[PDB]
């Protein structure tokens, strides 16, 4: 898993927030991406930076999120610290996960 | 007249503070779909300031 | 009737730019916003009347 597609559409049209970790780093882009039906010009937002906890919310304006990594879905608990708090004023109502 | 200034006039619904939409989909007034197409009850969203 | 009065307001701003006559077109705009949420028909009746001074 390298990472996910979050927006009301995942074919163009609105902007999307596409979050990928990629050999060494993340890169994060919110333009208005054409994506595939398999996936593995307009842009306002660019960043560049086993079980593995996230969380992703959508507050008015900031997309949180949490993460925690842990050696090993067993049972037990642990808490989930920050890890980027993106400015990114879009509606997201479907997400996908990239393999 | 300084037209290079828009602002949107038609929208189904309010936003969310600080959200940011720019999507130029022609807006439906009326019962019938627009498929994109401005005329009677369609309208382009954005109106400039002249 | 409500749809041919939102259509008529559209077209009396769309022409008062056309005309060269951006204020008259920003207040027509303002009478469109406050219709779409009124069932006030006397904005177009002051969409029209605005035209005519300007014409
Ligand atoms: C995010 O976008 C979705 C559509 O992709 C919005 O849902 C629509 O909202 C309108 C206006 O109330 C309704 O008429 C549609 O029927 C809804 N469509 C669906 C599929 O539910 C949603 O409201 C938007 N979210 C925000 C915060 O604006
Ligand atoms: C990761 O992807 C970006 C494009 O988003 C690319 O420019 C970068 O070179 C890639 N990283 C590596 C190590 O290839
Ligand atoms: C970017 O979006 C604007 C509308 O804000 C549109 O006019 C323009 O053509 C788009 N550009 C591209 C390359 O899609």
């Amino acid at each position: 898993i390298r990472g996910w597609i979050f927006g009301t559409t995942l074919d163009s049209k609105t902007q999307s927030l596409l979050i990928v970790n990629n050999a060494t780093n993340v890169v994060i882009k919110v333009c208005e991406f054409q994506f595939c039906n398999d996936p593995f010009n307009n842009c306002t937002f660019e960043y560049v930076s086993n079980l593995r906890e996230f969380v992703f919310k959508n507050i008015d304006g900031y997309f949180k999120i949490y993460s925690k990594h842990t050696p090993i879905l067993p049972q037990g608990f642990s808490a989930l610290e920050p890890l980027v708090d993106l400015p990114i004023g879009i509606n997201i109502t479907r997400f996908q996960t990239l393999l | 007249g300084n037209y290079n200034y828009l602002y949107r006039l038609f929208r189904k619904s309010n936003l969310k503070p600080f959200e940011r939409d720019i999507s130029t989909e022609i807006y439906q007034a009326g019962s019938t779909p627009c498929n994109g197409v401005e005329g009677f009850n369609c309208y382009f969203p954005l109106q400039s300031y002249g | 009737d409500k749809e041919w009065i939102l259509q008529k307001i559209y077209e009396i701003m769309r022409l008062l730019d056309e005309l060269g006559h951006a204020e008259a077109s920003m207040r027509v705009s303002d009478l469109i916003y406050e219709f779409m949420k009124k069932g006030d028909e006397r904005l177009l009746e002051e969409a029209e009347r605005l035209l005519e001074e300007v014409e």
